[PDB]
RNA sequence: AGGACCGAACCGACUAAUGUUGAAAAAUUAGCGGAUGACUUGUGGCUGGGGGUGAAAGGCCAAUCAAACCGGGAGAUAGCU
RNA sequence: GCUCGCCGGAAGACCAAGGGUUCCUGUCCAACGUUAAUCGGGGCAGGGUGAGUCGACCCCUAAGGCGAGGCCGAAAGGCGUAGUCGAUGGGAAACAGGUUAAUAUUCCUGUACUUGGUGUUACUGCGAAGGGGGGACGGAGAAGGCUAUGUUGGCCGGGCGACGGUUGUCCCGGUUUAAGCGUGUAGGCUGGUUUUCCAGGCAAAUCCGGAAAAUCAAGGCUGAGGCGUGAUGACGAGGCACUACGGUGCUGAAGCAACAAAUGCCCUGCUUCCAGGAAAAGCCUCUAAGCAUCAGGUAACAUCAAAUCGUACCCCAAACCGACACAGGUGGUCAGGUAGAGAAUACCAAGGCGCUUGAGAGAACUCGGGUGAAGGAACUAGGCAAAAUGGUGCCGUAACUUCGGGAGAAGGCACGCUGAUAUGUAGGUGAGGUCCCUCGCGGAUGGAGCUGAAAUCAGUCGAAGAUACCAGCUGGCUGCAACUGUUUAUUAAAAACACAGCACUGUGCAAACACGAAAGUGGACGUAUACGGUGUGACGCCUGCCCGGUGCCGGAAGGUUAAUU
RNA sequence: AAUUCCUUGUCGGGUAAGUUCCGACCUGCACGAAUGGCGUAAUGAUGGCCAGGCUGUCUCCACCCGAGACUCAGUGAAAUU
RNA sequence: UGAGCCUGUUUGAUGUUCUAACGUUGACCCGUAAUCCGGGUUGCGGACAGUGUCUGGUGGGUAGUUUGACUGGGGCGGUCU
């Protein structure tokens, strides 16, 4: 649910919160943890090479399955849970073997459902098949991109694919840029698509916000010196000039893409 | 008012002992040079 | 509940007088702002000079910065005093 | 030696970092000490630091560093695997009294605890570089149980007062005791036991995880304080005999109860929120190769061991950082009384100091302060500086508004002491006595003793009762930036910077981009509801016309055009 | 007008007297729509103007309490020439 | 399908197909007690991608420098045979 607060103080104004009430309030599974250390925007150098990083909560990694192996197996949920490296929740499954696993959860899923993975599974949300056996005409997310990798498209919240058509050994796929791009059909994914829609419906209200996700402030190069940014300068306010990037390459318009090798996978680009 | 000097022994050891210039081929060559030059004190530690 | 209110410890530096071969190569006395947060503090670690870091003042990098300090080319050149 | 003054959340006491003999005793006054010096943190000589339990060393890891083979690079060298280092974090064990001129949880007296090696006896499935448990973790809030510690009464010893009174409802002092061992309370968490089966934990498992039956309803873990012992002991005002002025030998009374009460302990607990809150070992279990007469494991006794380094002194300062015996800077711990909301402020306790030139006089002028007839901003660029308001309870309070605010708006009234209601009230705490029951640190009744607000009525003193210290000035019109925040260390704190929100544009993952001759690394253990660049800057109503010039995006017919041949 | 040279523009308000201030007119030297336009409650050690209380800021200065300046004894500098 | 020689031959361009050079930051086995490295088996790409030498375009991202004299001061104006 969506909830505004109320106007108590100048930081509160302005306020709007995502309020879930079938989260778990607990502690994590333990056997399924591990530390993750913070960076800066830093790389072995030691040299900053990715600006506005910096500070914030400290977090832990939970140990996510991209793959879906096991076939045959069912699976029972047990409970859906937060977690603070995505932007999506993940759900918490046990096996009928005395196996427990995360997953990314998907939109309708509750506590006591079913799922299953392999090819001769059935067409519910949750389930996972090698693409040769989805009808055409699907809603997917969580796509392989090589036979046996793990999933690397749509797993951002509210997110999925359309498969559009099939051919030979590939299908084409329609993606949430507007691109249609082929894959193997021996790949694999997940029907429906991600839960936790209304995360875009959320106001932050004030920087204290931002700064605990760990994002620091950002400079105009309009407001700075000559010999700091190619915008630099003036009597005042000037700019008398196209922009640019700080090492001098245009923005606004120009393209940047030069891949010769994956040429052969793009049907139609983006509009 | 705070100055510049403010001293620990584990920063200087750390930072100007006699391992830590032999760890190196410029640290070697301040040896050398202090060497012919004929110090009393080679380095600053004890 | 709150980048909420009044106010000591703690962190700052808006006004005036004194001081200017000072008690002090930037301080003292009387007032002043924040004070559960984008807060403050101890120990260790990483980034090196046409380079770093900068909520951006050409600010800071050991009382030194529109290009640090030390040694060398070196007795640079000086139609000038 | 007697009097006076100053600090007392410090200007007292104990440490870490840093320094290194400044510590104690004898002797000297040339130089050092902003003056004299018989004195000194000065010169000279001698003395002083005692550990199985405090620290370091040692076992274990964080950020990061180094790195056999390896990959890469004109040379020099760069990055990294198996490993090995690195605390600011985790890992066994000790208390009270006495003593030196100078050391003490180390020396002496009394009473304790922990970890290993070896031997004897009695029972017995032991074994890791591997599997499982534990160690093991955030912010804020509330109120119950306690202790440190304080006040008063009872008890014991002493006193009867330099000037009116003081055998009493009077005055002064003391009333202290640990670790360990036994008991398992206020309280927190969790159902217990047996049997059978199984695609999981690389292999195995009696251990963990999962499924199905029967049976019992009470089992288990954690835990401050109090009580007993330790203690027929030690300490203790004072007395019996001399003093080297530091002290010796002996003796030695009372040593209880009530009330108030922490920011400390139960509490790594409980309730709630989103920004979702370290690692490895010590420790408890499970088996594999292997050994099974052996070796090994659990318990009881006897004996041996626990090495090496620090330990003096200063530590908000004359011993550390500032060239100085410099009005500056420097992290942790302890927290008495009266008044007070208080760690503010005033006066005191234990304890510590009067700051290393003095003595006179009482001119102009300069510095820091107190008081002022009549007027009340006439001063000045400008009410600059000064003067003024200031507490608690109650009455009462406008335009405008994003409905929270504006608001402590503004402006008022009461306030000391004594008596009664009530020889101390409403509340709080709680002993004897009487019953109940598995019998205990139990339950019900009961009210002695102690402690104790606020209000009303009638009186009374002064010019003044929030009497000292402490402690908001208020209202009306307008420019700029929505707001909390940030900045020119040392002449600029602002309308400048950032910000939540909005829009354009790039980017299909070996992503765009950035540091790198390269290998590699960040972005990210992320995947278009994500990430990078550019401009505007909460919110409300909005954001018109121009593609001729310079940029960017698409096209490919025609003209011009490189190496090469 | 943080924008207007001519300019102290012209009219109204406030004062005994107002080149600053508040409300209007339009002849915009040389405003104007995300290098944003017009408004806006709350907030500000931010710029401008008017009132009450208060006063040694002032007419115009007078007395007093302390630290120096002055005299005696000890020590004992500086810029410049 | 266009050019040379006596239908056949030599040599260009365009378009499908293939595997054996080359790529893999897909899966499995070993060195091994190892998310680096090497070898082996198997999928997917495939003469494309990428690197060396030569060559045309773009290139204030970075570097080395030039930007005259007379003159009732200099600049603006005028001038220099």
């Amino acid at each position: 649910a969506v909830v505004k607060c109320k106007p108590t103080s100048p930081g509160r104004r302005h306020v709007v919160k995502v309020v879930n009430p079938e989260l778990h309030k607990g502690k994590p599974f333990a056997p399924l943890l591990e530390k993750n250390s913070k960076s800066g925007g830093r790389n072995n150098n030691g040299r900053i090479t990715t600006r506005h990083i910096g500070g914030g909560h400290k977090q832990a990694y939970r140990i996510v399955d991209f793959k879906r192996n096991k076939d045959g197996i069912p699976a029972v949920v047990e409970r859906l849970e937060y977690d603070p490296n995505r932007s999506a929740n993940i759900a918490l499954v046990l096996y009928k073997d005395g196996e427990r696993r995360y997953i990314l959860a998907p939109k309708g899923l509750k506590a006591g459902d079913q799922i299953q993975s392999g090819v001769d599974a059935a067409i519910k949300p949750g389930n996972t098949l090698p693409m040769r056996n989805i009808p055409v005409g699907s809603t997917v997310h969580n796509v392989e991109m090589k036979p046996g990798k793990g999933g690397q498209l749509a797993r951002s919240a509210g997110t999925y694919v359309q498969i559009v058509a099939r051919d030979g050994a590939y299908v084409t796929l329609r993606l949430r840029s507007g691109e249609m791009r082929k894959v193997e059909a021996d790949c694999r994914a997940t029907l429906g698509e991600v839960g936790n829609a209304e995360h875009m419906l959320r106001v932050l209200g004030k920087a204290g916000a931002a700064r605990w996700r760990g994002v620091r402030p950002t400079v105009r190069g309009t407001a700075m010196n000559p010999v700091d940014h190619p915008h630099g300068g003036g009597e005042g306010r000037n700019f008398g000039k196209h922009p640019v990037t700080p090492w001098g390459v245009q923005t606004k318009g120009k393209k940047t893409r030069s891949n010769k090798r994956t040429d052969k996978f793009i049907v139609r680009r983006r509009s | 008012m705070k100055r510049t000097f403010q001293p620990s022994v584990l920063k200087r050891n750390r930072s100007h002992g006699f391992r830590a210039r032999m760890a190196t081929k410029n640290g070697r060559q301040v040896l050398a040079r202090r060497r012919a030059k004929g110090r009393a004190r080679l380095t600053v530690s004890k």
